[PDB]
């Protein structure tokens, strides 16, 4: 068993133990969930606070990247906030040398990249978040996870983290050619409020934002009145 | 030029002589310093430039000398390998960043045999060389605005055989002549012999 | 990482250099044979299945117009001695306008199999070398271990069937020769230690000869194997 | 990656470098290497493995550079060496290039004790910094300069160096330190010394009569210099003799086996 | 110098002269001025000698490491792309201008390679001091589709009008035909410069020269 | 010791290299490539486990160049860090060379990128396949022919007539090896090929395909590029494969 | 000028089987005579000679270079250097200084020990070689020398006859020249022997 | 470039790397210092008597500069490596202040250089104890010693290497102030025949004096052994 002291090392099996050790820390964070409308992408988050004085947006899990895209963090919020900086780097590389606001799926290929090159060296350990991608440039709206393996894939919803496999059969019976980005948020949050588990954790807030046209196409945080 | 240095060999010894003067522009600040250096027990090395590159570059050529000397149990390096040494810092300078050393000097040394296993032939030799690197050994060699009217004067009086007494007496007459024809005033000389026995200062020049 | 990998052990011994000699001791079987007008060299390159194109397989290799070279151990690891080796030979023409001598081209191909003993960070290559040329001093053959140890050789064998194909060439072997009686010699040696049928397809043959080095095509060796 | 560095650099606890110790462990077992200081210069011999009958000749066109065992390093300089072959090669490059760098800078050839010193803290530099084995080599170095006439060094694991009248390296070493010990003398001539080197050759091998194809023989001798060429250069002095290094053939030392197949059965008879 | 080119029906003809100067002094009657690249492909050089010695060698040995990589035939294409980035890093000062001629699998190839770094793909084209005085042959004598004959032809006439009028050029014309198959050089193609007045021959009796001293060696 | 970075075993082997090669077959699924007279043709297992996920984002086939495919086999992200290095690869030798990269000196170059990984300590092994195809030209007639590549994580390089990969490889291979004893795969055409490379996925998998669940790329003569085969022309081979 | 501040100059000539190769002695820093005693001749091997005219700092310090390349290349490769690729490597080492030169242009000439043909060479101070089958010169007094031998050269000399016409240029071209003289030195290369001789000419 | 740390402290506060230096000192030959009134005496065991050894030896007394000189214990190669270092820096004093160095000033130099050879990552230790000693331009003495951690002292006598604190009780005792150079030589001959075994030519010798240096011949040392053999035999 020394072939789980370094991201650097395959198993017997075939296996990287390290990264698969990293994704247990996303697994036992608090949930978040995100639909693909037709008009755009909402994205909400359960915060899970330490104290009742806090102020409010405390450790924000929700960070705009570009005008038209944002990112969710998932898991360890300081491994999350590296991403982001990766991420603004990329986007403004991508206004400045190319002219174009960066499109989704690309913006998710490179976060993916990032994400992956920490999996491959003996002095360095995987990220320990996943990152929930939402964008509205020119390719439409787009929603994209990457994880601590630096896998990527799109979706239309999804949800992450401890209450993710209920959270999962609730989003299966939206539909997601017709739904729009008010009703989104109601449906959202509900899942959210239903998940929660008020044993072990007392207190939380939710945080919510979108992209869409209503917003037209800029990347916001809801008005604190609509939930 | 406005500094003169003299040389000449004979069987048994090698003369060297250079003058004293230190100028600022046109005033003499002193004219009685000593620009015939001692390298080591049977060499010496004169040289004419401004203090500053000729200070820098004789103590230079005598660290590297005398580190040589103890990584080889303190035995007398040749005079043709202390010859190299130099034109090859010479050369080195003239192509380097800082740009060359300008001074012109004149080597002199007396080799002695190392030990019994010795089959060099032991005795006196003289190399000419310049701030370029060019290096050549010679019976006799001279720098300066003087040096045109003594080099002729030894192709006309010159011999290998000269005694010691003939020899100093014809370094007499050479010193004469750079004071009464060059216009920059070489008023004082120092004179140094290198022989089997060292190196000494003669007196009854100037 | 910038620490060593091969050590020194109680008796004196290194044992990784071993191990690499081992991992080129299993390759498949390649030799060679000096004439006294020329040197061949020849290996098998058998594939795993039909779906396996054969004609890509490369067992020998030209190094320049002069000299080449084949292997046996682990492939990808002789392709980096071979990327070497043809730099250095362009390198030599660029300065003196002659073809490199073979002395001189195994003593560099040695020092980087050296390096890779030493250096921090890296194993040692696991494939030994047959190195075959023509330059002002005639002829010659050599062998090139993962030690960096070279030799000069009439005829030699490396690989998996090397040994009985050692003691066959010391039979037929003379220093009387002639270049193509060494190409049927050589033929018949791999045919002794080969499991199954031998085709112009599955074996390569090179040969140096009037100061050239060059790789049979498939139709030239099929008319020696239909003598042999 | 760090747990699996082995330390090559670091001092064990009684102030022991073992990878030193170990290196010097291989030394012991390779081809046994003598050498021998006479009045007429300095004898090289080693023994070589068994012959195989399809082994062949680079055909170098200058003979006396290199044989199997004995390198050149300057004209007045050659060596043996015991160990990893390919280390010795390494070394030897370094050897060449400082010897004639300082020929390039002084226009006059390297002392030989100033040559085994540079060689010396080039194996202690490994010892002490940077993380990788030491090199497996030992030399015995022959030499002739003005400061000490004929010299024959050897060198070690640990980059330490002496000077011998006669000494042996590699297998036997214990055997023909003793045979020297007793047959050395300081009134040897060059050829008393080659027949004094192929007898404890002969012992330690263990065979009655000497395969002429199973040793080695260098010799660094003075020989006649040659042309004088006082035209091109006209302040140019060499000397009557200059050094030289040479590696023996088999019509050298026909007659030197002979006389050292006699002494062996004059010393056979008395027992 | 005179350089010239054409592009024929099968191939490529280069030409060249074979003067070499020193300021107003003829040093070599004879330098070749043609040389190889590949099998298949040539150059004559104009500039500074020692910048298209170099330039060309390296090239040359680049394109020899990249046909035992890949197994090919080397491209004119890949030349002239090599060249020019060599020379476009050096800004002017390696000054080579470059006649480059071959065949490959898309049929013949003749192009010119500037100092600086530019390029350009012709079917006819001269370089060098005579280049005015040989274009003005090309321009009245080209046509599509010449054979070989006519090609060579047209190419010595070129390097003709360069012989004769200019100062820099001169000796005698030097061809190079290049098929798919195979590379002809044809050294002294045309020699319109022999002697007219047969050398008086000046002999020195031995002995007539005084020596002061002398040393002998055996080898 | 011997088992976490590259050194050699005592029998001379390396294992970091072995278990790289599990990686390969741990991810699940299967690619069949086939060259035919005219084309190449690569079939790869399109798995969208999840019914939330947006299919036509996952994808295991890219562009290198124009000219130019791969299929990734083994583990997904460790094969894109692969198409990024061979990408940046292709645009330096043109920049060089002033042509597009051919596809048998493309595949040696990333072989190499390989082989320096078995060598040097404390990067890890990519535990991928790659497969690569095009077209490439001969210097006799000039025409154009097709190719197909392999490098493993070894650094191997290698050219097929027909190749399967991943899960099942074994029972695959099989299969293709008893096909070709009747016709050598460069005399079939597209439909010929095709049906050969469905059959050998439907009985290594053990399942019945519909298009939606394979994912197909081709080269051929006619069009140099690189392209993906619209989903309609896939029902019509599978169609045809189900009468016979 | 920089290549004519120290004086001196080169000649050599071909023949049947031999080559014969020439200097004068004068060194100098402009119109001042240093030594009267300084030939520019080096010999590389039996084969093989060179000469080197130009700056002398840089004839100094470019034949020492030249001859540690050579010591190292015999000990590596276990030969003597051939006259071609003796040529090759001077000319690598020239173009190395493209952009900052050594002020020297070198002559050489050699012989195939075997075979018994002569091969010349000359070189500009930035390697771009001439190899003619006749004569090379090079140095202060170039231009005249270059037509002396124009005139006296003919094909298939021997020895004795070959040095003749190529002392014989050399002091005619050295009388019309300030920066070059005081005699010459001369050798004769055959692939038997080598022969050096010290030629009489004027004391101004 | 190899950064590993190499010398670590440890849980009770030691450097092992630095104690076990120190050990390969102790296992090494023995050397003496001895400070007269105007002379300074180094004395120094030697391998041992061989037929075969070469009668020119390799000295392993060292000149520093014309008034400086080192001897040594512990391991020979890395002394070599410190005198390199050594003489470096007393040239690049000369070329710096023009003055001949000061002994003091020079043996905080390679007491600097060992301590930091003791920090420094990627490099282990020095394994050698120095006894340096010369004069100044004013005709007083000094004699120091340093060992593998950089700690350096000055002493009127001392020892190192192996016996170094039986060699330094007998020393402790008979000591006296003002010696003459003959006086001296006796006293550090016996004080080494108290660990080594013979004093034939396992003995090499040097005198240093106010402007002159001797490596003593062997008629000499023989003169000087015979006599201090007879006086323990009291």
């Amino acid at each position: 068993t020394e072939h789980d002291q370094s991201t650097d090392i395959f198993s017997a099996d075939g296996r990287v133990f390290q990264v698969e050790y990293a994704c247990k820390a996303v697994d036992n964070g608090s949930t978040a969930v995100a639909a693909c409308c037709t008009d755009g992408v909402v994205v909400a988050v359960e915060k899970i606070l330490t104290s009742r004085m806090l102020e409010e947006g405390s450790n924000d899990r929700i960070h705009a990247v570009d005008r038209q895209a944002g990112v969710c963090i998932c898991g360890m919020l300081p491994d999350g906030r590296a991403v982001v900086s990766r991420a603004r780097a990329e986007a403004e590389n991508s206004r400045d040398v190319f002219a174009t606001p960066i499109p989704g799926s690309v913006l998710a290929s490179r976060i993916g990249e990032f994400m992956h090159v920490y999996t491959t060296h003996y002095a360095y350990r995987p990220f320990g978040c996943s990152v929930i991608i939402a964008s509205y440039a020119d390719d439409g709206p787009q929603l994209f996870v990457s994880d601590p393996s630096g896998t990527v894939a799109g979706y239309y919803g999804i949800a992450l983290g401890k209450g993710k496999t209920v959270a999962k059969t609730e989003l299966e019976k939206l539909n997601f050619k017709s739904i729009t980005c008010d009703e989104a948020v109601v449906k959202l949050t509900k899942i959210l409020h239903d998940v929660h588990d008020k044993s072990k954790d007392k207190l939380y807030e939710l945080e919510v934002a979108w992209v869409c046209n209503k917003s037209n196409c800029v990347f916001q945080h809801v008005p604190n009145d609509m939930i | 030029m406005s500094e003169t240095t003299i040389a000449f060999r004979c069987n048994g010894f090698v003369l060297v002589a250079a003058a004293g003067l230190n100028a600022f522009y046109y005033i003499k600040i002193m004219d009685t310093e000593d620009k015939v250096t001692q390298l080591d027990s049977h060499k010496v090395v004169a040289c004419a430039g401004e203090n500053g590159p000729r200070v820098n570059f004789v103590e230079y050529i005598k660290c590297n000398m005398a580190l040589k000397r103890m990584r080889e149990h303190g035995r007398v390096i040749r005079t043709s390998a202390a010859a190299s040494f130099m034109r090859n810092a010479l050369a080195g300078a003239l192509r380097s960043r800082d740009g060359a050393y300008l001074v012109n000097c004149l080597l002199a040394g007396y080799d002695v045999a190392a030990s019994s296993d010795d089959d060099i032939a032991t005795g006196p030799h003289l190399y000419y060389m310049d701030y370029l690197g060019t290096m050549q050994e010679v019976p006799y060699g001279c720098h300066g605005y003087g040096a045109s009217f003594v080099i002729a004067m030894l192709d006309r009086l010159w011999r290998p055989d000269l005694t010691a007494q003939e020899a100093v007496d014809l370094m007499q007459k050479c010193c004469d002549e750079v004071k009464k024809r060059v216009v920059i005033s070489n008023d004082k000389f120092i004179c140094k012999a290198v022989t089997e026995n060292g190196v000494e200062i003669v007196n009854t020049v100037s | 990482s910038a620490y060593g990998l091969t050590t020194f052990s109680p008796s004196g011994r290194l044992v990784q250099i071993e191990y690499a000699t081992t991992a080129a001791s299993k390759g498949t079987t390649a030799l060679g044979v000096k004439a006294m007008d020329g040197v061949v060299i020849a290996a098998e390159k058998k594939t795993t299945s039909p779906l396996a194109a054969s004609l890509t397989v490369q067992k020998v290799f030209v190094l320049d117009d002069h000299v080449g070279c084949t292997y046996s151990g682990i492939g990808p690891d002789c392709r980096v001695l071979v990327d070497a080796a043809r730099k250095a030979c362009q390198k030599y023409r660029l300065t003196y306008h002659e073809p490199m001598p073979v002395s001189q081209l195994v003593r560099h191909i040695s020092s980087l199999y050296q390096e890779f003993t030493q250096s921090g960070g890296v194993r040692p290559f696991g494939c030994s070398l047959l190195v075959a040329g023509a330059d002002s001093q005639g002829n010659h053959l050599y062998q090139v271990d993962p030690s960096g140890t070279f030799w000069a050789w009439k005829a030699t064998s490396i690989g998996k069937g090397s040994t009985d194909a050692k003691t066959f060439l010391e039979k037929r072997y003379t220093n009387e020769m002639e270049i193509e009686d060494a190409v049927h010699t050589a033929l018949l040696t791999l045919k002794e230690g080969f499991d199954g049928t031998m085709t112009a397809e599955n074996t390569q043959v090179g040969r140096v000869s009037e100061g050239k080095f060059e790789l049979f095509t498939v139709d030239q060796l099929k008319d020696y194997l239909d003598q042999i | 990656s760090s747990r699996y560095d082995s330390r090559t650099t670091t001092f064990s606890p009684e102030g022991r470098l073992y990878q030193v110790e170990y290196a010097e462990e291989a030394i012991s077992q390779a081809g046994t290497v003598i050498g021998i200081l006479t009045t007429g210069g300095v004898v090289l011999g080693a023994e070589k493995g068994v012959q195989n009958s399809l082994f062949d000749s680079e055909n170098m066109e200058d003979k006396n550079i290199s044989g199997e065992k004995m390198y050149k390093i300057a004209s007045h300089i050659g060596c043996s060496v015991a160990g990893v072959t390919s280390d010795a090669y390494a070394l030897l490059n370094y050897a060449r290039l400082s010897a004639n760098r300082h020929h390039y800078t002084y226009q006059e050839p390297m002392a030989a004790e100033d040559l085994c010193r540079l060689l010396c803290d080039e194996k202690q530099l490994y010892t002490q910094y940077g993380g990788v084995r030491p090199f497996g080599v030992s030399f015995l170095l022959a030499g002739w300069d003005r400061h000490h006439g004929y010299q024959l060094y050897h060198t070690d694991t640990s980059g330490n160096y002496n000077a011998w009248r006669a000494y042996a390296i590699g297998q036997n070493d214990q055997v023909a330190q003793s045979l020297l010990k007793r047959d050395w003398k300081p009134e040897l001539t060059l050829d008393e010394g080659i027949v004094l080197c192929l007898r404890v050759l002969g012992k330690t091998m263990d065979t009655v009569k000497l395969s002429a194809e199973r040793l080695e023989v260098a010799v660094l001798h003075k020989v006649p210099a040659p042309a004088t060429q006082k035209l091109l250069e006209p302040y140019g002095v060499l000397p009557k003799t200059v050094p030289e290094f040479k590696i023996l053939r088999e019509t050298d030392l026909k007659p030197l086996i002979a006389e050292a197949d006699r002494q062996r059965e004059a010393e056979e008879a008395a027992e | 110098t005179t350089i010239v080119g054409v592009v024929y029906k099968e191939g490529v003809v280069l030409g060249a002269d074979t003067r070499a100067t020193e300021g107003s002094i003829v040093a070599d009657k004879r330098c070749k001025k043609i040389h190889y690249m590949a099998p298949n492909i040539m150059c004559c050089g104009a500039g500074t000698a020692a910048d298209t010695e170099a330039v060309t060698n390296m090239v040359s040995a680049n394109l020899a490491l990249h046909r035992l990589d890949t197994g090919k035939q080397s491209r004119v294409h890949e030349a002239l792309t090599m060249l020019k980035r060599h020379l476009y890093r050096y800004q002017g000062h390696v000054s080579a201008a470059l006649v480059l001629g071959g065949v490959d699998v898309e049929g013949p190839f003749l192009a010119t390679v500037a100092p600086h770094g530019s390029t350009d793909r012709l079917p006819f084209v001269s370089m060098g001091s005579g280049s005015i005085a040989a274009m003005s042959a090309l321009e009245t004598g080209y046509k599509e589709n010449m054979t070989l004959e006519e090609a060579k032809e047209l190419v010595a006439s070129a390097i003709r009008k360069g012989i004769f009028n200019d100062p820099y050029s001169g000796t005698q014309v030097d061809l190079c035909v290049i098929t798919k198959t195979k590379t002809e050089l044809l050294i002294g193609y045309d020699k319109p410069n022999e002697r007219k007045y047969p050398k008086q021959e000046i002999r020195f009796p031995p002995g007539t020269t005084p020596v002061l001293r002398e040393e002998i060696r055996r080898l | 010791f011997d088992k976490y970075i590259t050194v050699f075993s005592p029998e001379g082997s390396l294992y970091q290299v072995e278990y790289a090669f599990k990686a390969v077959t741990y991810a699940g699924l299967l690619t069949v490539a086939i060259r035919c007279k005219d084309a190449v043709l690569v079939f790869t297992q399109h798995n969208v486990p999840d019914r939330l996920m947006r299919p036509d984002t996952i994808t295991s086939l890219h562009n290198i160049n124009k000219d130019i495919g791969t299929c990734i086999t083994g583990r997904a992200p460790d094969g894109k860090s692969l198409v990024q290095k061979a990408r940046q690869e292709a645009s330096e030798y043109k920049y060089r060379y002033g042509s597009p990269i051919p596809v048998s000196v493309l595949a040696k170059r990333v072989a190499d990128m390989a082989q320096v990984r078995t060598q040097h300590a404390g990067l890890r092994l990519m535990g991928v396949v790659m497969t690569f195809l095009g077209m490439e030209q001969n210097d006799a007639d000039g025409s154009w022919v097709p190719q197909i590549y392999c490098v493993d994580p070894a650094g191997w390089c290698g050219s097929y007539h027909a190749c399967a990969i991943g899960k099942k490889q074994i029972e695959a291979n099989a299969f293709l090896e008893k096909k070709q004893k009747n016709a050598p795969f460069h005399t079939l055409s597209q439909k010929d090929a095709a049906m050969i490379a469905l059959a050998a996925l439907q009985s290594a998998l053990g399942a019945s395909l519909k298009a939606t669940d394979v994912e197909v790329g081709r080269c051929s003569v006619e069009d140099h590029c690189f392209r993906r085969v619209p989903d309609e022309d896939v029902e019509e081979w599978l169609t045809a494969l189900a009468e016979a | 000028s920089i290549l004519t501040y120290s004086g001196g100059s080169c000649l050599a000539m071909a023949g049947d089987g031999c080559f014969v190769i020439v200097s004068d002695n004068r060194l100098g820093e402009q119109l001042k005579t240093i030594s009267m005693e300084v030939p520019k001749l080096h010999v590389i091997n039996e084969s093989i000679v060179l000469g080197l005219t130009g700056l002398r700092t840089d004839q100094q310090t470019f034949s020492e270079k030249v001859r540690f390349r050579n010591e190292l290349y015999k000990l590596r490769e276990e030969r003597e250097i051939g006259g071609k690729a003796f040529a090759a490597l001077v000319s690598s080492m020239l173009y190395e200084a493209r952009f900052g030169p050594w002020f020297v242009e070198p002559v050489i000439a050699s012989i195939d020990k075997r075979t018994g043909e002569v091969y010349l060479c000359a070189m500009d101070l930035i390697g771009a070689p001439c190899e003619p089958e006749d004569y090379v010169c090079a140095g202060t007094c170039a231009e005249s020398l270059h037509g002396m031998c124009e005139a006296l050269w003919r094909p298939g000399l021997g020895p004795e006859e070959l040095f003749e016409v190529a002392a014989q240029a050399m002091l005619s071209a050295c009388d019309r020249d300030s920066l070059s003289g005081y005699g010459a030195v001369a050798a004769i290369v055959t692939r038997d022997k080598m022969t050096t001789r010290l030629i009489n000419g004027r004391k101004d | 470039s190899y950064d590993r740390a190499i010398t670590v402290f440890s849980p009770d506060g030691h450097l092992f790397q630095v104690e076990y230096a120190q050990e390969a000192v102790r296992k090494g030959l023995c050397a003496v210092g001895v400070r007269g009134k105007d002379s300074i005496i180094f004395a120094v065991e030697k391998k041992s008597v061989q037929k075969l050894q070469d009668s020119r030896t390799i000295r392993k007394i060292y000149k520093l500069d014309e008034h400086i000189y080192l001897a040594f214990a512990g391991l020979s190669a890395d002394a070599r490596v410190l005198v390199n270092h050594a003489q470096l820096e007393c040239q690049r004093f000369r070329l710096n202040y023009e003055d001949a160095v000061d002994v003091d000033l020079l043996v905080r130099y390679v007491a600097k250089v060992q301590q930091k050879s003791t920090q420094s990552s990627g490099s282990r230790p020095y394994g050698v104890s120095t006894i340096i000693g010369g004069f100044n331009e004013n005709g007083q003495p000094h004699l120091w010693k340093t060992d593998p951690s950089g700690m350096s002292s000055a002493w009127r006598a001392v020892a190192i290497g192996r016996n170094d604190k039986t060699v330094l009780e007998f020393m402790e005792k008979s000591y006296q102030e003002n010696m003459t150079r003959d006086q001296c030589v006796h006293f550090a001959i016996k004080a080494l025949l108290e660990a080594v075994e013979s004093g034939s030519k396992n003995i090499e010798l040097v005198v240093l004096e106010n402007k002159k240096a001797l490596y003593m011949g062997d008629d000499e040392l023989r003169k000087f052994v015979v006599e201090v053999e007879k006086e323990r035999e009291e």
